[PDB]
RNA sequence: CCCCGCGGACGCUACGCCGCGACGAGUAGGAGGGCCGCUGCGGUGAGCCUUGAAGCCUAGGGCGCGGGCCCGGGUGGAGC
RNA sequence: GAGUGGACGGGAGCGGCGG
RNA sequence: CCCGUCGCCGCGCUCUCCCCCCUC
């Protein structure tokens, strides 16, 4: 009946210039462009939802081609509204520039 | 990094007899217990001499 | 004989308990006494300056007798003399800290290692938080956390130091057994300074970090542990 | 044990004890030194070897 | 002596199995079948062994008599306990504890007897 | 046995009382309450019955084990904290008060706006956005998965029935009591059925929640609609 | 179904891949079996970034879960029924498995005896 | 003088087991350990094997930091 | 098993439970 | 012997008697 999640972009991995720590990812939440605004989203569950070829079991539904890698926002990155996120498996590099959903689930408001 | 040297870390000493003599090893077992479970320093000297090599245990004449 | 040894054991356990209560009451009242002593020293410095300014003169406080020294540089490419003095100060690692009793002999050693250290004059709160959070003792050559007063009393009790309060008092006010109490303390393993440094390669009076900052060492301590 | 010397019984060809006794020889109370035995056995087995080249 | 004989067979024995970072000892009177001084069933003046009964029902508790150590034909006394599991464990417990006969092997013998009796009841499909 | 008293030491901060050792000594009158110096039958005798059978038998309760495993696991150390879940303290956000409108974030009622009633003994919230408004019955929900809005209805002087507890709302199911090997399907009973008692409690609560919802204008329409994110609006900027 | 171990702790592997030999990809004459590089200019030995990693002791497994199978047991290679008996008192921590050279007739008796003794066999249906 | 209970986990290959603390770059070079590997001999495994040895092949299952090893499938046909 | 001392063997006493 | 909810540390109540306020 409605979107119920914030739109985020998988910008890349936490990195130096020549080293890459793939275990954590940097996300760009839409409409969040200052560090002081990221406090709302800390600890919120985030999901990388993608499609594949083979059907997989869906909780509370028929099997379909939707898969998900779960995660959560850990802290703020930089001054411009970036956030860091840890997913249960490191995000694939093909998702860079694609959609991550920030779920509002563990709310504190 | 720590500013230390590691060339003297390992102390070089006999911790056990190099001999495989089982009778020497049995009374090493005996005096290893005696040195540990008493406060006598005599047992500690005897135990460390049991480890020692033959050139470090010269014969003692009767005279 | 079963009952007779039962009486003896219960009476022995009671004698241990009463000794423990007596020891607890002693270290409680010693800490209360130290609280009185600390505020007397704090108020005396304020009162001495006040009476001097009232008369129109100046009150010059005693030169500080205690310093806290932090090594700020690493272990690469250190000259032989600086390396030796740092070993004598027990600063063999970067961001290691130690208390130094101040006199002519120690100060001229601090001047040798000045590009490699940031030091200053810790206040009472810095001494408390360094001993309480990062205080470890050198007990039988091992680095043992100061979790119980029995660890202090067993090695330093012959000097009258039997609790963390006695150890803190012996460090803050230098006291007769500073060398023993300080060498009992393992050198402090402080973290990297939260919030960063200004410039580790230059002196504090020229915008850097090396050398003597008088009481600004306390700001550095809050950020490091 | 070492000074103690049992009385070993001699058995007949039928397998039962014949009633005779021989005192245990003192050589059976000698020290048991498997390191000496292994050393002697190691060096003595080289003595029946054939040369090869 | 047990300690002297141990220094001979601790690493050189026909019952010694060293394989897969494990060590086992397979002499007859070794409860737990491990290569150890305590559990070796040959070097001690008094040993306890628990074996399955020949007919496949019950256990055989074998103990070493005190006198004829050098006479292996008569050195071991074997008895067969073919009662229910609880009473079988009680007999072995009383054999070791009440007699003061090698009390450090009491739970080793009880656990082995339970394993033997459990292996004798029919398997589960 | 004297009747137990209250603590006589007010708590100013967790772990620290208002009064000292000597102050509490005098408050307890310990100066005059000075005291100087000064089971379970394992076996039961039962008559056995029978001539020359012996008079009785000393039957031992809790017989010895009849089997031991080949090896056992050593027992744990003692931990001094670590209460069971039934004894945990229950916390509630200050934004959630009885009568607050909530927004469900998970489940089949995702996005529906409901009415909070009370916190239960397990910490789960009891809510009913009235069934006639958004099809949400008396239901449990987790405070971590709801948004507490700032709009509230005064639900004082309403009577929540006493039996509305966690045990009441806990899921009831039963599968494979006598069935072990699955060859005949156990797909019976699967349809959960609403109890007549649940219908009674729904009407009992809704009969006194609805007249207060109708009191404030277009609140029922607000509870009928669902919450959603529009492409221009952002949750961190929203005031709920 | 299968016999459970006494305890089944979570097994943590510091590394799962194999340590392949340097340049074993480029040649067939070089097997993947690890050889320590010793060339004067060898950048793998010098530990340059992005290169083939070298085994060292820091990769060692936890001693509580070392040599432990995914099932939680530790295998012990047996060759006949007599060697199977030694695991009678190690049921819950060690699992037997039958050697490759044991015939099909004799490994039937090993499997039957192991089921009697509640000893787990890793390859029970191996020649049938 | 324990006994309504007759009972009470594991352990200690002492070359074993357990605890605590600090430490960990490395060419030439040295030392130790190797239940790493090859071949043959003395012992030992009442070892394995024509109901299938060696060898070889294998998108098979695993173990070990590693040297390597074990097991499944196939081929093979006499030793390991 | 029970140890930062216990044992006997008589002096004269207390503290508490058995008129 | 259903089971070491145990040590150090910080506290509460009872083996004293009165009251006061909610609540059965
Ligand atoms: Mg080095
Ligand atoms: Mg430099
Ligand atoms: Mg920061
Ligand atoms: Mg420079
Ligand atoms: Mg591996
Ligand atoms: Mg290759
Ligand atoms: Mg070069
Ligand atoms: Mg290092
Ligand atoms: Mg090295």
């Amino acid at each position: 009946s409605g979107r119920l999640w914030s739109k985020a972009i998988f910008a890349g991995y936490k990195r130096g210039l020549r080293n890459q720590r793939e275990h954590t990812a940097l996300l760009k939440i839409e409409g969040v462009y200052a560090r002081d605004e990221t406090e709302f989203y800390l600890g919120k569950r985030c999901a990388y939802v993608y499609k594949a070829k083979n059907n997989t079991v869906t909780p509370g539904g028929k099997p379909n081609k939707t898969r998900v890698i779960w995660g959560k926002v850990t802290r703020a990155h930089g001054n411009s509204g970036m956030v860091r996120a840890k997913f249960r498996s490191n995000l694939p590099a093909k998702a860079i520039g694609h959609r991550i959903r920030v779920m509002l689930y563990p709310s504190r408001i | 990094g720590v500013d230390i040297r590691h060339n003297k870390d390992r102390k070089v000493r006999r911790k056990e007899p190099k001999s495989q003599d089982i009778y020497l090893r049995l009374l090493v077992k005996l005096y290893r217990f005696l040195a540990r479970r008493t406060n006598s320093t005599f047992n500690q000297v005897v135990l460390k001499r049991l480890f020692m090599s033959r050139t470090n245990r010269p014969p003692l004449s009767l005279s | 004989n079963f009952a007779e040894l039962k009486i003896k054991r219960l009476r022995k356990k009671f004698a241990q308990k009463m000794l423990r209560k007596a020891r607890r009451k002693l270290i409680y009242e010693k800490a209360k006494h130290y609280h009185k002593e600390y505020r007397q020293m704090y108020r005396t410095e304020i009162r001495m300056a006040r009476m001097a300014r009232k008369a129109g003169n100046f009150y010059v406080p005693a030169e500080p007798k205690l310093a806290f020294v932090i090594r700020i540089r690493g272990i690469n490419g250190v000259s032989p003399k600086v390396r030796k003095v740092l070993q004598l100060l027990r600063l063999r690692q970067i961001f290691n800290g130690t208390f130094v009793k101040l006199n002519k002999a120690s100060i001229n050693m601090l001047r040798i290692v000045e590009p490699y250290i940031a030091w200053g004059y810790p206040n009472l709160k810095s001494v408390n938080e360094l001993i309480y959070k990062r205080g470890y003792g050198k007990i039988n050559k091992k680095r043992i956390a100061l979790t119980d007063n029995a660890l202090i009393a067993r090695s330093l009790g012959k000097y009258g130091i039997i609790c963390m309060e006695d150890l803190i008092h012996e460090i803050y006010t230098v006291g007769k057994r500073f060398k023993e109490a300080n060498n009992f303390l393992w050198p402090f393993k402080l973290s990297s300074p939260r919030g960063g440094m200004k410039k580790k390669t230059t002196h504090f009076v020229e915008g850097g970090d090396a050398g003597n900052r008088e009481d600004q060492i306390n700001r550095l301590i809050r950020r490091m542990n | 044990m070492a000074c103690a010397r049992p009385l070993i019984s001699v058995y007949s060809e039928k397998g039962e004890s014949s009633g005779k006794n021989v005192t245990l020889p003192a050589v059976f109370k000698a020290p048991i030194r498997p390191d000496i035995v292994n050393f002697v056995h190691t060096n003595l087995r080289k003595n029946n070897r054939q040369p090869y080249a | 002596s047990a300690h002297l004989q141990w220094m001979v067979v601790r690493n050189c024995s026909s019952f010694l199995i060293k394989r897969n970072k494990q060590t086992y000892s397979t002499e007859p009177n070794n409860l737990k079948a491990r290569n150890s001084f305590r559990y070796n069933g040959l070097i001690h003046r008094k040993t306890v062994g628990v074996e399955p009964a020949a007919d496949g029902k019950g256990v055989v508790v074998v103990i070493k008599r005190r006198s004829g150590q050098r006479k292996p034909a008569t050195s071991y006394v074997r008895t067969t306990i073919n009662k229910n599991a609880r009473a079988t464990l009680s007999s072995i417990r009383h054999m070791i504890r009440k007699n003061k006969y090698r009390p450090d092997l009491r739970m080793a013998a009880i656990r082995r007897a339970s394993a033997i009796l459990r292996s004798q009841k029919p398997v589960m499909v | 046995k004297g009747k137990p008293h209250c603590s006589r030491n007010p708590v100013l901060v967790r772990g620290i009382g208002r009064y000292s050792r000597s102050a509490m000594y005098s408050r307890k009158a310990m100066y005059k309450r000075k005291y100087s110096a000064a089971k379970v039958l394992a076996t039961v005798t039962k008559p056995v019955g029978g001539d020359k059978n012996g008079g009785t038998r000393v039957v031992k309760l809790r017989k010895m084990p009849r089997y031991y495993p080949t090896e056992d696991v050593p027992r744990k150390l003692l931990s001094h904290g670590k209460k069971p879940f039934s004894q945990h303290v229950r916390k509630l956000r200050a934004s959630i008060t009885p009568g607050t409108i909530l927004i469900i974030l998970t489940g089949r009622h995702r996005g529906k706006r409901v009415v909070f009633l009370k916190q239960l003994a397990s910490g789960l919230l009891l809510v009913t956005g009235p069934l006639v408004l958004n099809r949400v019955p008396l239901r449990r929900t987790h405070q971590k998965f709801v948004i507490a809005t700032s709009t509230k209805i005064d639900i004082s002087n309403v009577k929540i029935p006493k039996h509305l507890t966690d045990a009441y709302f806990k899921k009831k199911k039963l599968r494979k009591p006598r069935h072990q090997e699955g060859e005949i399907f156990d797909t019976e009973k699967e349809k959960y059925e609403i109890t007549e008692q649940r219908k009674i409690d729904q009407k009992a609560v809704d009969s006194q929640i609805l007249p207060k919802i109708k009191a404030i204008p277009q609140l029922q329409g607000y509870l009928r609609s669902v919450f959603a994110l529009t492409n221009g609006i952002y949750p961190h900027k929203l005031v709920f | 179904a299968a016999l459970r171990p006494l305890v089944k702790p979570k097994i943590v592997k510091k590394r799962t891949k194999k340590f392949i030999r340097h340049q074993s990809d480029r040649y067939v004459k070089i097997k993947r079996n690890w050889r320590k590089p010793r060339g004067i200019d060898n950048r793998v030995r010098r530990r340059f970034k992005g290169q083939i990693l070298m085994p060292n002791i820091g990769y060692g497994s936890n001693k509580k879960t070392k040599h432990m199978l995914p099932s939680g047991f530790r295998k012990f290679l047996v060759h006949n029924v007599k060697e199977l008996e030694v695991l009678l008192m190690c049921n819950k921590s060690y699992c037997a498995e039958i050697a490759h050279n044991v015939s099909s007739k004799n490994r039937k008796a090993i499997v039957e005896r192991a089921a009697q003794l509640a000893i787990r066999v890793t390859n029970p249906n191996a020649r049938l």
